[PDB]
DNA sequence: TGCGAAATTCCATGACA
DNA sequence: ATTGTCATGGAATTTCGCA
DNA sequence: TGCGAAATTCCATGACA
DNA sequence: ATTGTCATGGAATTTCGCA
């Protein structure tokens, strides 16, 4: 079997609802299987239509051979299947109630939720403007298993924004305090 | 005056008036019998006024002025006096065309890495498509990889919007642009400092300097035109398509598409190249680093047989940018302070400022 | 189809498929091990569809299309099929640029006599001066002698007005003009027939064809500009001055002013030449006839290393004149009916008419 | 003494009043001494101002060394003298009551009056439009004393409009009849 | 070790308005 | 303080297939 | 029958928008 | 059925003045 490559498989998923930010409520999450590169798109709903709109932006940069998802409504709709077929993208579903990715992806997806949570406290309404800075963080984060960040594996070069202070990614005393207050 | 001309009428030799000709008097004027006929020799104190009257008839250059004067006068070294006048005619100097070409163009090195240098620009106004009129074009110097964004105006605000989305992918060391209103604003300046991006500007009125992106504009317009043949010009929905189509098109001289120079492997697009199917990613990236450093790079062409290259301290003139009807095409003379490279200079300008300008927007001032 | 490809899979030799390579089967498809790697050989009945899909990705030319196909396929004489498609892509043919230059320009003989041929044209709109906005320029082909008339529009009526005054002096055999609205009107046609004047027209959108007068326009604008430096652009009162100034200016290559070529003697203007003071008029006119026939005449320059010259029956395309945004720059192919001279042709045009056009507004259709 | 040349001397004079034509009442007559070339300009009055306006057109084509006239008001005004001096043109007057030109000029001037008279009968109001055709006639008329027309002597070439039917220039029976009627 | 044909490379042209 | 570029299709050149 | 300097001719450049 | 042109100022070349 041939070695794993970028664009081999994108893993997609929704996160939300979140507090409204510039009109948006969700984040479509795309993560490249081989590299762990993350793209994030803000949407108004977990619909096929919002998914298609967003994936149309990404797929005008690069097209995956395979899309992997759970059996979310938006992904199992026959519109979404028509879309994928039109672009020669094979669709792939994990069996219901049993989500399966890859350890790398699992771990990446984990970081995404944690880093979000961390920045929506204090400014739960200002995340839309922050999605850029979040992606750069995630993609210039060092991977323990590989010698390399996703930026490095995608582009084969160092990045002009290295994130040399591998972060806390952890809730401080003042944040647990006004997150158990805001969500009460 | 009559000083020299007295001393001559008798028959003594004055330097410049050749001895073998007979210099007489007639009608109160010194004359001489030259092969072409009899000509008046005016006193030196009259000469400048004469050259000036002849030149002013139609503001003629060296020969066409001389031929007017020669009709009535002779004296030694006429053209020296004629050229002296041409060098002082404000009006000729700022209205006349140059007849010296620029020195040969530079071919700057290709950026070494993807994201070292972005070239950006606007195309438009286009026919309105969904209330959109322009396209922001962003071109990575090294790879040629291009991003397109539809906008309602070539504004700072829409530039900032689009680049916020783009730079979610990576941040570039440098962004080169021309001096469009959208790029020179202080807002844009701040937007770039906030991210440790250096703004680099073209010399003014010199789009060749953004050649990387200008050239990509041609390809974008060309493909858009073909896809729109016998349809209404609804281009908004084709941006995405044109983007992907162009990023995945081969350059015959390079033998690579911009997508390959960027990622070192094709994605799931038609006719995806499969040569590195058996390499690991790491082997692949090794091969990419190799391919990147050995791409064909062109060299400055031969100079044309009559070019000029700027010397420090030289009098040169900047081309007026948007010259009014019946107004001069050139600014007053100015001096070359520094020669940044053979095609770029700093001058002490028409007000009293320093200006960095392209040699293509200058002529050298005539007659020194 | 599988006709040839069956006969091959065993190991018999088909013309075009070189014998030294091993042609196997796999995944239901004929393949082959070529130095660059393993490529699918499609059946002939699939080939055109493939070339077409690859070409359509970004409407690429010969090499950039081939490199896409080569990624997955091999077959004999790929470029022949690629070029076949390029020759049939309506969209590429009418949108793409030419890469062949025109043949070298003709230098038509100078008219033999003053009044044999007038070249006429409008300059403008200028800044309004006394309610005037244009200048009618009339240039005698042989002498260069020029008449100027201020008008309110580039209209037939004002052309007729001015020429009635001019032709009080003499009537010209021919008047050459471009295809401006003012010159092509039937009124103007009648005005000329009434006087036994032949109207001669430039090929459309080709001002070089009125070069005699276009070039004189430059000198008129240039002098007007200089006389107007730091004054308001009140040009109306300067026409007379510019006229007389230019008619009496030397041409360095000819060594004569247009006034001299016209009258054979200067009038009472500054620096009037007096060389023929002792000749009778008749001797003078004798000398003029001599001077007229021996004036320097330039010759066609060398052809550029990649020009084309039109052959009868060739497919060529006329440049669209005022092409809309995002629309093709070329008309559909058409055929050369007659070759009037090496720089001028008659074609069977985009509707179904005969058109006489300049080779500069044509490209030869690519791929035959 | 040097031979006679074109531009050596222009002879100028007014003719009129005439019946109004497109607003005009007079003809300024300029005749080159050497060649006999005629220029005609229509004016509203025999004033210095109309003379200057007209001679400004002609003198933007060619400048005479000398202008010869009678002692008409328009020509003896000091404005007209200032004008002439500005252009280096010397002025020259015949003594009052005693007009003197040259035989050639005298004869030319004669033809001009006759040819005018001939065309103003029948259409005494339409002469303005006819001045072009009149000048071509006069300038392509053969001169008995010289072998040549004025066109020929001015330009040193034959003309595309030769006037091969040397005209009557004479009043017919029907013209003497409606000229002794119109001027009665 | 040399031929004829195909494949590849060269490069002037022109447009980014 | 900055700097031309590159798809295109004929033609020139090199390589391939075979002997 | 030759030199140094002046005069003349050559010609690439660019604009007629 | 029509078609480039020519002022310009450095540089290249020729001619002039003298011996
Ligand atoms: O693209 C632009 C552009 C212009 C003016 C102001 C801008 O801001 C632009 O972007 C002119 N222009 C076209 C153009 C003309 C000639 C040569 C090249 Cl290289 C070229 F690109
Ligand atoms: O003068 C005109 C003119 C034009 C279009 C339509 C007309 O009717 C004109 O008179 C363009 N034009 C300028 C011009 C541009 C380029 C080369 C040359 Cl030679 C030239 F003259
Ligand atoms: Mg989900
Ligand atoms: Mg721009
Ligand atoms: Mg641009
Ligand atoms: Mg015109
Ligand atoms: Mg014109
Ligand atoms: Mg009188
Ligand atoms: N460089
Ligand atoms: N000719
Ligand atoms: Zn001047
Ligand atoms: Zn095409």
């Amino acid at each position: 079997d041939r070695p794993q490559k970028p664009f081999d498989k994108f893993f997609i998923d929704y996160i939300g609802p979140l507090p409204p930010s510039q009109g948006y409520l969700y984040v479509l999450v795309v993560v490249d299987g081989m590299t762990g590169f993350t793209w994030l798109y803000p949407t108004k709903a977990p619909s096929t239509s919002a998914t298609v709109k967003s994936l149309n932006v990404l797929t005008s940069i690069a097209i995956p051979k395979v899309i992997h998802s759970d059996q979310g409504a938006a992904f199992t709709s026959s519109t979404f299947a028509e879309w994928a077929k039109e672009r020669g993208i094979h669709l792939e579903f994990s069996t219901p109630y049993h989500p399966q990715s890859s350890g790398k992806v699992e771990r990446k997806n984990s970081d995404i939720k944690r880093l979000l949570t961390k920045l929506l406290v204090g400014r739960p309404t200002k995340w839309y403007d922050l999605l850029p800075v979040v992606q750069l963080a995630l993609n210039n984060t060092y991977s323990p298993v590989l010698k390399y960040t996703p930026h490095q594996l995608l582009f084969g070069i160092d990045s002009n924004t290295p994130f040399a202070n591998q972060d806390t990614l952890d809730l401080t005393r003042e944040e647990e305090l006004s997150l158990l207050q805001e969500i009460r | 005056l009559d000083a020299e001309l007295d001393q001559l009428l008798q028959g003594h030799y004055i330097k410049g008036y050749p001895k073998q000709y007979t210099y007489f008097l007639e009608d109160g004027k010194v004359k001489v019998s030259r092969p072409e006929g009899v000509k008046i020799i005016p006193p030196q104190s009259d000469r400048q006024k004469i050259v000036l009257q002849a030149h002013n008839l139609a503001h003629t250059g060296r020969e066409a002025t001389l031929l007017k004067i020669a009709n009535l006068y002779w004296w030694p070294n006429m053209r020296k006096d004629v050229v002296k006048q041409l060098g002082r005619c404000q009006q000729c100097l700022i209205t006349n065309a140059s007849n010296k070409a620029s020195g040969p163009i530079l071919r700057p090195d290709r950026p070494q890495k993807p994201f070292d240098k972005f070239f950006i620009d606007y195309i438009g106004p286009l026919p309105p498509s969904q209330g959109y009129l322009y396209v922001l074009v962003v071109v990575d110097g090294m790879t040629g990889f291009t991003w397109l964004y539809p906008t309602k105006a070539p504004s700072t605000s829409a530039t900032v919007k689009s680049l916020n989305v783009l730079t979610s992918i990576a941040i570039p060391k440098v962004i080169h642009s021309d001096q469009g209103a959208a790029f020179t604003s202080s807002t844009f300046a701040e937007w770039a400092k906030e991210r440790g991006i250096h703004l680099e500007f073209s010399t003014p009125y010199h789009p060749q300097s953004s050649g990387k992106v200008e050239r990509k504009n041609s390809d974008i317009k060309r493909l858009l035109t073909k896809l729109l043949v016998g349809r209404p010009t609804k281009w908004y929905d084709l941006l995405p398509v044109v983007q992907l189509a162009l990023n995945n098109t081969y350059s015959p001289v390079l033998k690579y598409t911009p997508h390959q120079l960027l990622f070192g492997i094709d994605s799931n697009t038609p006719f995806a190249n499969q040569d590195t199917l058996d390499l690991t990613r790491e082997e692949e990236l090794s091969l990419l680093q190799e391919i990147r450093t050995s791409l064909y790079h062109p060299s400055t062409p031969p100079a044309s047989s009559r070019s000029w290259s700027p010397v420090v301290g030289q009098l040169v003139q900047e081309r007026v940018a948007r010259p009014a009807s019946l107004r001069p095409r050139w600014h007053k003379p100015s001096t070359v302070l520094k020669v940044l490279n053979p095609r770029t200079v700093v001058i002490l300008d028409h007000l009293g400022n320093n200006r960095t300008v392209s040699i293509d927007n200058l002529k050298p001032t005539s007659h020194q």
